[PDB]
């Protein structure tokens, strides 16, 4: 394919530009895409790492499937977000922080948010399914 | 107006994380010339390629004292000594006696207690055992029996008795650590090279450039040169006495070796074991006789008092010679791969420093050229690794050797720092703190390729 | 990295016995996510399997795409269960049989069911042109 | 047995002659599913190959993903084609062209077309979510 631009998958290079700006950069960063002896020994470890990267990427991709999202990079859901933890309002998020502070604004509640994404995705099938299950 | 949840992938974010890492290493310093050797083992050849992308507008937290890599490579590496634990020779697992007054060799040596000696109270008390003999210096004459002592083999009294025989290698190869996939290594830079708190010109790599082992009690050496002046590092520099380190512009040399010759008389001892009974008196007249280009030392202290004036205002300031205890605490340390040795930082380093509107009194000397000479000790029976019950009688090497070094930094402590003439000594620190050197440049992170935010977009149903 | 559930993917072990509890909790059953020179060979051979297991997993993803169930974990389509399939009945399957039993019942019809899915998916695509073929 | 252009790229290396029926057959084709020392070195490059195939295939599927289709080995859009890049009658394309002719009579409009696909996709999925946005 190509020589490594410092980072492989995850492709990190818009680092700490504005979150609002990052959405363009991100969508673009998608849109483009001993003689022989101990040096052949070494020739496993980086490949094993290449496989582990794929293992992580696929393991973590499966989660998006549970959230009902397909790598369609802007998946949205009528779980509300409802302000009261960092409260900033829209521009006051996306024009200020890096994502490398949005984590320090919010981690933790994440472990409930995954559940909101699960049970809401199950609701967005159930709440049609039960109206078909009238007969 | 209202909001809803949305999720993104490829989001630029990471978090700091304990992990193992895997190592690149020199491609020829081991080869088919060294079958099964521990330096030949495990970690891979060298990578020429470590790229970067800039953190434009973007900065990060660091703390060299907090970082786990010190443990990561304090682990792995010491297993060389675990591989080196060869068995005791059949003659000496017990505390044998030895008999001599002058040497068993043609003379006792030109300097100190080198009075070589046969084993005598030796298992069977038999010629096959008592004919065998050792090189002497110092700890080897320790008292056993009564007056007119038949001297103690001291190595018996500790949990491991062993020798790392001369086939073993100790070469300080540059390792080049790289983090596993999805982890990354971040490198701090600015002229403000402090190594804790925020950092501005922070930078990205797949792997570090080469960094090398070192084995010093007081003066760090033979490695990573500084960026263009001198600097000091501490956990909490406000502290009374907790360990301090100093990093150097210009590698001042140490100009000496101890070339006192003893011949290659190794023996296939006892039941087909091996021992290194080096004898004869050709080249016996020789000593460490150590020297330094004084001005190239003097510059550091005479600058350092200004640096210390920023940390400890207006006071007269001082160094004194190194703290007491064993010779090791009393000294800077090395072995060439030939003899174990310990120079007198407990005579040297004795200077006071004026710090008012000063133009005087900050040094050893001023305006002479001249250089200096210094004197230093040897210890041929060693607690070979500190903080473990392991001890060795060292195997010697003939003639002069290709050895000398130059100094990258000081290991330091602020002993007595509650009164004017604000006081310091060379030495202190964990044995670990050798490996603080350069590692202040780095931290290790794990990537987290997805995240969640509010939006105006209400999803389909 | 992580342990094993029969295989490093697919994660059999929560067998559940009754298909009822197993299906009604299927989400959590994955949402929980020479010196040494011969270490070359003792990396190579399981590496081969490890890679080819991901290739097996991709065969599965291909079928799921073929049925129009990409990233889903429970899925359905148009096709009826049209009467002649064994009559074991809803209220008389899950509560009294196991997944291994259900295969040992159902093994006959597999390719036929798969073909019925294939046909129905391919029809469902073009069926929308009954409304949308305006030009 | 499994389909083969490469070991799983291009599900038959042999083209079905004709951009009509062969396209339908591709979906069904996707549906049907010393000596030792230097030999332990020979066991590298085929590994690299299988890994590269996955790498390429996933980069490819990501481009489909941003275009708002996945799996779907044929997929439809809402992008127009304004009667001017060869205009060969559609039966005559299907019946007389291989893709290895459309490769020459068409092609290198590709970058523009990829643009149209992405831009339309994002703008469309925003339209529905914007029409839904009011509260
Ligand atoms: C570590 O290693 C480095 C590099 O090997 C050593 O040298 C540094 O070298 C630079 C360049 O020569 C030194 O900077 C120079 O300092 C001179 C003295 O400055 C004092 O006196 C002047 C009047 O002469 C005062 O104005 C000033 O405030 C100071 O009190 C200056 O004379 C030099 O001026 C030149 O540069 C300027 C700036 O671009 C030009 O505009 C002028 O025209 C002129 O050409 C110059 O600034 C620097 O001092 C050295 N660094 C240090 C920290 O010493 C180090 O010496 C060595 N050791 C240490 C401890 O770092
Ligand atoms: C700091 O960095 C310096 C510079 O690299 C190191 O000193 C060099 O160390 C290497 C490796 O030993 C020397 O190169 C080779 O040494 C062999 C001799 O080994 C003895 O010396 C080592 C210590 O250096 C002992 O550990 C060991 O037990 C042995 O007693 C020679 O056989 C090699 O010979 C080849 O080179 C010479 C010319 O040098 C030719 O005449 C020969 O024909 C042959 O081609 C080789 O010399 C190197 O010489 C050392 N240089 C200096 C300036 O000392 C330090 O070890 C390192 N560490 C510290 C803490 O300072
Ligand atoms: C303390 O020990 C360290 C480590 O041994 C010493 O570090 C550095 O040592 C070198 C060589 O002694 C000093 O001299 C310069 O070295 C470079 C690199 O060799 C030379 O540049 C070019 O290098 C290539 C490849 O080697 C060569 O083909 C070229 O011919 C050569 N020259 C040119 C013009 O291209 C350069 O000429 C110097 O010879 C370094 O200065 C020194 N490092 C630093 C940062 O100073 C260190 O010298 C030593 N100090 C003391 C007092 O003992
Ligand atoms: C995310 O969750 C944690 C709690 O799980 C939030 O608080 C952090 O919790 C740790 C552990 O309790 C705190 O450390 C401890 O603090 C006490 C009191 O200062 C000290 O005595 C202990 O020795 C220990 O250091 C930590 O300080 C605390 N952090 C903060 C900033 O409050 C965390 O705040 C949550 N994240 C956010 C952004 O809300
Ligand atoms: C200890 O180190 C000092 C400092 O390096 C040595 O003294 C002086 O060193 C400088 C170079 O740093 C010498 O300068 C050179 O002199 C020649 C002419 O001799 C000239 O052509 C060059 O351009 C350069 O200026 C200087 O001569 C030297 N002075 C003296 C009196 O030695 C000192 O020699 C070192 N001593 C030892 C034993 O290491
Ligand atoms: C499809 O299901 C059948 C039944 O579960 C699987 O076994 C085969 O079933 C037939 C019909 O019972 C056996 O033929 C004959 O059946 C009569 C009445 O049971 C019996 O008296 C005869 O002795 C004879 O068995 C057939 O032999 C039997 N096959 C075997 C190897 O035992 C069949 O394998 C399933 N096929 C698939 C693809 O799922
Ligand atoms: C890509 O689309 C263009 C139209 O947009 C197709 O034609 C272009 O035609 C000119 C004139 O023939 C090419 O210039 C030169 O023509 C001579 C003679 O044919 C040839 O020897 C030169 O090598 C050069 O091709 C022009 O390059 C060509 N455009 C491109 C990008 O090839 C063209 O047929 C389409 N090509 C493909 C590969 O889809
Ligand atoms: C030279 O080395 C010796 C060790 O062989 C140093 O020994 C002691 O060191 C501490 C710390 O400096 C002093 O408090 C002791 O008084 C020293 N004891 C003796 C017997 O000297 C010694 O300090 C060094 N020599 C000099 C002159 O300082
Ligand atoms: C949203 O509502 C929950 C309770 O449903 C509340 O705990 C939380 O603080 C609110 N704010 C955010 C940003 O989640
Ligand atoms: C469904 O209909 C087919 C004919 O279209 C018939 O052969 C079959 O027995 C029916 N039942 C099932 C469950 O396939
Ligand atoms: C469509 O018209 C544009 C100009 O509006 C032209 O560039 C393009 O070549 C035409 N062809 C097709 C099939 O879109």
């Amino acid at each position: 394919a190509v020589g490594i631009g410092a980072v492989f998958l995850g492709f990190l290079g818009a680092a700490g530009s504005t979150m609002g700006a990052a959405s363009m950069t991100l969508t673009v960063q998608a849109r483009n895409l001993q003689h022989l002896l101990k040096l052949t020994v070494w020739g496993i470890k980086q490949l094993q790492a290449r496989v582990l990267a794929v293992e992580r990427y696929l393991r973590d991709q499966q989660l998006l499937g549970i959230w009902g999202c397909s790598g369609k990079l802007i998946c949205c859901t009528n779980v509300p977000w409802n302000s009261s933890w960092s409260n900033r309002n829209l521009s006051e998020i996306w024009d200020n922080m890096t994502w490398l502070q949005w984590d320090k604004e919010i981690s933790n509640y994440t472990q409930i948010i995954y559940g909101l994404l699960e049970e809401s995705q199950n609701q967005q099938e159930k709440n049609e399914q039960d109206l078909l299950a009238l007969d | 107006e209202n909001l809803w949840v949305t999720v993104y992938y490829g989001v630029p974010v990471w978090k700091e994380a304990k992990t193992t890492l895997f190592c690149a290493s020199d491609a020829k310093a081991y080869e088919k010339e060294v079958h099964n050797v521990w330096a030949t083992h495990a970690c891979v050849p060298t990578d020429p390629n470590p790229q970067e992308m800039v953190l434009k507008n973007v900065t990060e937290n660091f703390n060299m004292w907090k970082n786990d890599m010190v443990d990561q490579m304090h682990e792995d590496v010491i297993s060389l000594w675990d591989q080196s634990l060869k068995p005791c020779v059949k003659l000496t697992p017990l505390c044998v006696t030895l008999n001599c007054t002058n040497a068993t060799a043609s003379n006792s040596s030109i300097i100190e207690g080198m009075k070589n000696c046969s084993f005598n109270i030796t298992t069977e008390l038999r010629d096959k055992r008592e004919k065998k003999n050792a090189l002497f210096y110092k700890l080897d004459i320790v008292q056993l029996d009564g007056n007119s002592s038949q001297y103690r083999l001291i190595n018996c009294n500790t949990s491991v008795i062993t020798q790392a025989c001369p086939k073993v290698s100790f070469d300080p190869i540059p390792i080049h650590y790289c983090a596993p996939a999805g982890y990354a290594i971040l490198k701090c830079n600015n002229k403000t090279f402090t190594g804790t708190g925020p950092c501005n010109n922070v930078s990205t790599v797949q792997c570090t450039h080469g960094i090398k082992p070192v084995v010093s009690t007081q003066l760090l050496l033979n490695g990573s040169l500084a960026e263009g002046e001198i600097i000091i590092r501490s956990e909490n520099i406000t502290n009374n006495v907790k360990t301090i380190i100093v990093h150097l512009n210009e590698s001042v040399k140490i100009e000496c070796t101890r070339p006192n010759n003893k011949t290659r008389t190794s023996i296939r001892i006892g039941p087909g074991q091996w021992f290194y009974a080096t004898g004869q008196v050709i080249g016996d007249i020789r000593e460490a006789y150590c020297n330094i280009n004084e001005s190239k030392w003097n510059e550091t202290l005479q600058r350092v008092s200004k640096k210390l004036k920023e940390y400890f205002p207006h006071k007269n300031i001082t160094f004194q010679p190194s703290s007491g205890g064993d010779l090791e605490i009393t000294t800077h340390s090395f072995n060439c791969g030939g003899e174990f040795f310990y120079c007198n930082t407990s005579s040297l380093f004795n200077r006071t420093y004026m710090a008012n509107s000063t133009d005087m009194a900050n040094s050893t000397e001023t305006n002479s050229t001249r250089t200096i000479t210094i004197h230093c000790r040897i210890k041929q029976i060693i607690n070979m690794w500190q903080e473990v019950g392991r001890a060795m009688y060292a195997p010697p090497i003939a003639g002069n050797i290709t050895c000398i070094s130059n100094i990258t930094g000081l290991l330091l402590t602020r002993d007595g720092g509650k009164n004017n003439t604000e006081t310091f000594r060379p030495g202190g620190g964990n044995m670990k703190d050798n490996w603080r050197s350069e590692l202040y440049k780095y931290k290790v992170v794990k990537i987290e390729p997805l995240g969640v935010a509010p939006t105006r977009c209400k999803r389909r149903v």
